[PDB]
RNA sequence: GUCAGCAUCAGUUUUCGGGGGCGGAAAAAGAAUAAGGGAAGGUGGCUGUUUAUAGCCCUUGUUGUAAUACGUCCACUGGGGACUGAGGACUGCGGCUUCGUGCCAAGGAUGCUGACAUAAUGGU
RNA sequence: CUGCCGAAGUUUCCCUCAGGAUAGCAGAAACUCAGAUCAGUUUUAUGAGUAUGUAAAAUGAGAGUUUCUAGUGGGCCAUUUUUGGUAAGCAGAACUGGCGAUGCGGGAUGAACCGAACGUGAGGUUAAGGUGCCGGAAUGUACGCUC
């Protein structure tokens, strides 16, 4: 059980309008409701259940019930940003995300990109 | 019924609960 | 020719002036009602607002298996078909009017928008014992000219404000024939509204329902 | 090999029916990929064909096509309702359909 | 104005299929438990006045002409006024000699003949 | 929606897999199930036995006993098998024992909506159709187990050859200088 | 006369015909400003947040 | 969705009773109209003031003052059953006063199959002191060292697709 | 002739979106920033303590003439999809005109184009 | 053959006998007031005992009349009291409806249950009932209980 609900663990919301945004558990209301927040202005603090989220490995030290400003101070101090991106798990998500907003011309260049990648097939 | 004001001076409301 | 053009112009100018007179009163009506609560709440004093002289009643149950006492009442309020709905003068003699057929009708207090939409989109006047639509103001005048009602807005004003000629105007209005609401009702529609159903007094929520029924 | 197929596959599920009455006037089409009632808003209005064959060689082709239009979404899972020029025969329940991308909206 | 027919299939008397003694012609049932008279599910449909066709397109062939039965050439002379709305139909017992006289006369008068062959 | 698909049945629930399968058959998809022995039923083993001895007690029927024949019975109850719509939908469903050779070389998909782990609370009693039927009159429990082991040997051996092969292409993938442009397109 | 009924709430020409004031109505009225005078009785607030 | 409703009203003044007393109630209702109905029911069964001689002076809705602050709520209720009288006192820990009552309606109709009309809310109070709390699971939930894996592991991430019939790989679910 | 394709419209209708009023505790929140108070599920420190090498809660000020939600409303606007095209010289109600002119979404559908006749519809 | 209209299913009496009735319901013709004339409605005022009757504003509707001519005077189901009852059913009335002349959706199937009254079609939208599959529609959301 490396995924462990701990005060201050980072969570990644997978359902609801804030899908994909990172946030950190602040206080454990109950086994079905929790309080999370993020310094990112697009994410207002709210009481979110456990059904829409999957627990992440990264855990940052955080005193219970910290306000958003203190949480922002703790996050910026602990450089959690770009520490999540260090994981190989993260790198795949935007790789899926970047492929989402491609257009036809970008797709064709990818076809040029991968075709030039495959032609080598050089094996000793 | 017509609109009127219900003065609360010396008529303060105390909360109620069932029994 | 020119004389009727002047008659057209002056009469049209009068209707515009009357309409702006009503809406000016309409805006002034809500403004004070907001200031009344604002002043009362600032003082800590409590304010109760005026009673509603207007009630809109929609029949929600069909003509099968209805007691004769309730059948006659529906005949008086002219709700001969399911989904029909008429304007009634909300008074004391209508309190029990809507208690006997309490399970068969949902009724509530209409705001300005609901009264406006219903006549504009569903406005048919009982003219010469016929259901002639209010395509133009001449139809209303040819029927309600005596009561100083000329255009639709005057007719809307006489209804919303519940004027001296409320009876004649609402009697002139053929019972609005509405469509089964878009999105549907609650599951158990035939329970009382306060109990999670959709029958009976739902207060302002008629204004949240008639939008579905148009 | 994959230099064709400018349409989207589908299946003629059934008629838009009550419990005990079929209304053959409008069919039900499940586009291969549609997964929501908001999703079907894209496929509304497109043209859908049912391609079958017969022994008669009309104009040098055993192949016949019955045209149709996607009309509105059906249900919460992404099936739509289609109104074909000829009501699709009852024997094509489960058969394959093509929802070609035109008339477009982009 | 075009033609729309509210119903194409004819009306067949109930159980007409089952019996040869029962004609294929409509007679209204009179039983008090007759599912046909009580209009149950999947039963045959009784003729009503609701099925009546449009007045402006009634007694009209799919080419918009009302069939006027013609016995001799003096009847075709009557359709002189109404070549644009009535179609001359030859009576079935008119001999070959008269029939060609009518068809040639109708062709001269511009009156369509339904069964010119 | 491929024309032919293969559903591995190990760990799937008999009732909830059948309801998914019965619908796909009526859609026209040729569904083939494999490893029908390892299906599961909610309820302890002895309970599902007794509900089966009622089936054998019901007699004039043909109480088919093999695990595939148990599943085929489950699907036949969710099809309109009296009509030619379902009578022609039943014949597409091919349920087999284990994995015959013409299917052990095909990719086997699993139904997320009817797996045992996702649908049963932890610790809940359940039974395996293969074990159950082998105690009702089936006589081929041992032979399919031996045959399945042999195929597992060949399949595992096949992976090791493929694992090294893809490792070679895994090692030679970075040699492409277009990897930077691959990163820019997120691919 | 009146072959059809055209919806006044969707047909502008019919709307102007029926109501010759819809031409100049000016719905969204800037009656307030940023200068909203928050007015609430303190005793009202206390009795509001009671119990 | 319930709302807090401070409902204040009094009987109709008359020559016998020129100054009626303003009663107050903090009762819950899905809309304003239901609040009136519950008000008349709550008061008439108790104080015997007739409907037709009563008017209501003010309906207000009370937003949660500090919704973001986790709290423990004490809820005195009266069960109505075959007997019709049970002094039950439940406790729930959550963020909003309305949310606690919702769960109390959820539990009362689930654990005990109660009905909204039958159940009358007696008093809802905040429990600011852990010592004042009386429930072991709440006491355990109030401990300084709370820690537990996310229960119902499958409910996390569920399947995460639109219509994912025939997934090509087994789900880890761990 | 038959059948398609599109455009602008009219009637009914469904479906997403943008902008803007007004109301609520003139939303509650919250943030930032000054006071005071309190403590913990007690942090640094030393089981016990009061912001220190974490912080938290309460009251007020202030950034505030705050945002948002929610409710309501706009005779404010962007689209997408479907069914229907009845009536058949002109009158009428209106709007822009241009004060002869006319025009118009205003007392119910027209314009452009393509394909087929050994076909396509339709009928048995 | 199509169309229109359309009941009563019961009092009243007379009556040795079977019935006869008058009335009601259904119609057809001839004549008044443009009415405050009626209403399976409720109010206003009561009077007496929360109910009861009575007379005197709300709402809807055009309300009337004299004359004749059919058909009918069964029963079933469920509610109210109810007096007499007991292992327990019951037994008895008074009363109220609906079915009886009526298709339709739902209730797996159905005389009375839940919805709904039917010209012929098009679209839209609902009721009751529902959305695992047969079967049209979420193997939806949330919180719980049960081996």
């Amino acid at each position: 059980f490396k995924r462990y609900v701990e005060v201050g663990r980072v969570v990644l919301v997978t359902k609801g309008e804030y899908t994909g945004k990172l946030a950190v558990i602040v206080d454990i209301v109950d086994h079905k409701r929790a309080l999370i927040d993020s310094p990112c202005s697009e994410f207002p603090r709210q009481v979110i259940r456990y059904g829409s989220v999957v627990l992440t490995h990264i855990v940052m030290k955080l005193p219970r019930g910290a306000r958003s400003g203190i949480v922002a101070k703790k996050w910026k101090a602990q450089d959690v940003c770009n520490k999540w991106a260090s994981s190989a798990w993260a790198k795949k998500l935007e790789a899926k995300k970047v492929r989402s907003q491609l257009n036809d011309f970008d797709r064709f260049a990818v076809m040029r990109l991968k075709k030039q990648r495959r032609e080598q097939v050089n094996v000793a | 019924a017509k609109a009127h004001f219900v003065s609360t001076e010396n008529n303060e409301p105390v909360t109620l609960h069932p029994v | 020719a020119a004389e009727k053009k002047s008659a057209r112009q002056k009469k049209r100018e009068l209707i515009a002036k009357r309409a702006e007179a009503y809406e000016a009163e309409y805006r002034a009506a809500e403004r004070e009602q907001i200031e009344l609560a604002r002043k009362a709440r600032a003082e800590g004093n409590y304010f109760v607002p005026h009673e509603p002289k207007l009630i809109f009643v929609v029949r929600i149950r069909g003509i099968n298996n209805i007691p004769p006492k309730a059948r006659k009442i529906m005949q008086l309020l002219r709700l001969l078909q399911i989904n029909n709905g008429i304007f009634v003068k909300f008074n004391k003699a209508i309190k029990e009017m809507l208690q006997v057929v309490e399970p068969y009708v949902t009724y509530g207090i209409p705001n300005h928008k609901t009264v406006r939409e219903l006549i504009y989109k569903r406005g048919f006047g009982k003219v010469n014992k016929q259901r002639i639509p209010l395509s133009d103001n001449a139809i209303i005048e040819a029927a309600l000219g005596k009561y100083s009602i000329l255009s639709v807005e005057d007719l809307i004003h006489e209804i919303y404000t519940v004027g001296p000629n409320f009876k004649q105007a609402a009697n002139f209005l053929w019972p609005f024939k509405l469509s089964s609401p878009l999105g549907g009702w609650r599951e158990r529609k035939f329970k009382h509204f306060i109990e999670g159903g959709d029958a009976g007094k739902r207060d302002e929520h008629i204004n949240g329902l008639v939008q579905k029924m148009l | 090999a994959q230099g064709h197929r400018l349409y989207v596959k589908a299946k003629h599920l059934s008629f838009q029916r009550s419990k005990h009455v079929i209304h053959p006037g409008t069919s039900i089409v499940k586009i291969e990929g549609c997964d929501s009632k908001e999703e079907a808003q894209f496929y509304l209005g497109k043209r859908v064909c049912y391609v079958y064959k017969s022994s008669k060689a009309v104009r040098g082709s055993k192949i016949r096509v019955i045209w149709g239009t996607i009309a509105r979404p059906h249900g919460n899972s992404g099936a739509v309702r289609a109104r074909f020029v000829h009501n699709l025969p009852a024997k094509t329940f489960g058969s394959s359909l093509r929802v070609m991308l035109y008339p477009s909206n982009i | 104005v075009n033609i729309i027919k509210k119903r194409t299939k004819p009306f067949k008397r109930h159980q007409s299929d089952r019996f040869k003694r029962v004609g294929e012609s409509w007679r209204k049932p009179r039983g008090i438990d007759s599912c046909v008279r009580r209009r149950f599910r999947g039963t045959i449909s009784m003729p009503k006045i609701g099925y009546g066709n449009n007045k402006k397109t009634r007694y009209c062939m799919p080419n918009g002409l009302k069939a006027f039965l013609v016995r001799n050439v003096s009847d075709v002379e009557l359709l002189l006024m109404h070549n644009k709305t009535y179609a001359a139909e030859i009576a079935g017992n008119v001999s070959a000699r008269k029939r060609v006289e009518i068809v040639e006369k109708a062709r001269a008068l511009g009156v369509k003949v339904t069964n010119a062959g | 929606f491929q024309k032919v698909v293969v559903i591995d049945a190990k760990g799937h629930l008999l009732g909830r897999l059948a309801s998914v399968v019965a619908k796909q058959l009526l859609g026209g998809q040729k569904v083939v199930v494999v490893r029908c022995e390892e299906l599961n039923i909610s309820g302890h083993f002895f309970r599902n036995k007794l509900k089966y001895l009622a089936y054998l007690r019901k007699a004039c029927a043909f109480h088919f006993r093999a695990p595939s024949r148990i599943f085929q019975k489950a699907v036949r109850g969710m099809l309109p098998h009296k009509t030619a719509r379902g009578q022609a939908a039943l014949e597409h469903l091919q349920a087999v024992e284990g994995i015959p050779p013409p299917f052990d070389k095909q990719k086997r998909v699993v139904v997320p909506a009817a797996l045992r782990v996702l649908r049963l609370k932890p610790g809940r009693k359940y039974c395996t159709v293969g074990r159950l039927s082998s105690e009702v009159g089936w006589k081929y429990n041992d032979i399919v187990a031996k045959l399945e082991e042999r195929r597992k040997v060949k399949s595992a051996a096949f992976y090791q050859a493929k694992l090294a092969k893809q490792k070679k292409i895994a090692s030679a993938k970075e040699a492409s200088p277009v990897n930077q442009k691959l990163s820019q397109f997120g691919y | 006369a009146h072959v059809q009924k055209k919806n006044p709430l969707k047909n502008k020409a019919v709307l102007s015909r029926l109501n010759p004031y819809a031409k100049a109505y000016k719905a969204n009225v800037k009656i307030n400003s940023e200068k909203t005078p928050k007015a609430a009785g303190e005793k009202f607030l206390s009795v509001l947040h009671e119990n | 969705a319930l709302k807090e409703y401070q409902v204040v009203g009094r009987k109709v003044p008359t020559e016998h009773e020129p100054v009626p007393k303003l009663f107050r109630m903090r009762l819950f209702a899905p809309n304003e109209s239901v609040a009136k109905s519950r008000y008349w029911y709550f008061l008439k069964m108790i104080n015997k003031v007739k409907k037709a001689t009563g008017e209501i002076v003010a309906i207000n809705e009370i937003s949660e003052p500090k919704p973001l602050k986790a709290k423990v709520f004490g809820i005195w209720i009266r069960y109505d059953s075959r007997s019709g009288t049970h002094n039950m006192y439940k406790e729930f820990r959550d963020t909003t006063r309305v949310g606690a009552v919702e769960a109390m309606y959820a539990d009362m109709a689930a654990r005990h199959r109660a009905r909204f009309r039958s159940i009358r809310i007696l008093k809802v109070v905040e429990v600011e002191k852990k010592e004042d709390v009386r429930r072991n699971y709440v006491k355990q939930l109030l401990n300084p060292h709370l820690k537990f894996p996310l229960p119902h592991r499958r409910t996390g991430v569920v399947g995460l697709a639109g219509k994912k019939v025939f997934a090509p790989h087994r789900p880890s679910t761990f």
